[PDB]
Parts: C-alpha cells; sequence; structure tokens
C-alpha cells in the first residue's frame, strides 16, 4: 500500500541495523540517485535518525 | 572522503583545499608585513642603543 504525491506516508526508522546492500540489489530498482552521500558507503556511514 | 566516493569528492577536497590556501596566504602577508615593522622597529632600537 502507497498512498499518492500529496499526504503522503511518513515512516519514522531509528534503532535498527541497518544494510543498504539488499537495496540496490533489487533487478527492477532503475532509478537509485543518491544526494550529498554515495550508494558504495550507505552501509558503512552512521545516521542519527 | 567517508561519506562520498572519491571520484564523486574531488570537487570538495579541491575546494578545501583552495580555501586553506588562500586563508594562508593572507596570515603568511600579514606575518611579512608585520615582520618587517618589527625589522624597523629593531634597527631604530639598535640606532638608539
Amino acid at each position: 500500500r502507497f498512498a499518492s504525491v500529496y499526504a503522503w506516508n511518513r515512516k519514522r526508522i531509528s534503532n535498527c541495523v541497518a544494510d543498504y546492500s539488499v537495496l540496490y540489489n533489487f533487478a527492477p530498482f532503475f532509478a537509485f540517485k543518491c544526494y550529498g552521500v554515495s550508494p558504495t558507503k550507505l552501509n558503512d556511514l552512521c545516521f542519527t535518525n | 572522503l567517508s561519506r562520498l566516493d572519491p571520484p564523486e569528492a574531488e570537487v570538495q577536497i579541491d575546494r578545501l583545499i583552495t580555501g586553506r590556501l588562500q586563508s594562508l596566504q593572507t596570515y603568511v602577508t600579514q606575518q611579512l608585513i608585520r615582520a618587517a615593522e618589527i625589522r624597523a622597529s629593531a634597527n631604530l632600537a639598535a640606532t638608539k642603543m
């Protein structure tokens, strides 16, 4: 279930072990653009929120 | 060097180096001016001595 462009849902993710390797590995995920960060270093960073 | 990849973070490091060199050249110029001032003062002090 995904909402429209307006009144979009917001999910807070915190206190968990992140693993971005399972994100860009999917085949249909053609568009993967990042701003201010690199896709290869996503699994080595630490985010406060 | 940890958030972004080196091939995508080269311009940031270049701009940082440029800014630091520009900030250090002004310090070198101020040091040269103050050294000339101190040299003139020391010459005057030696003449008075």
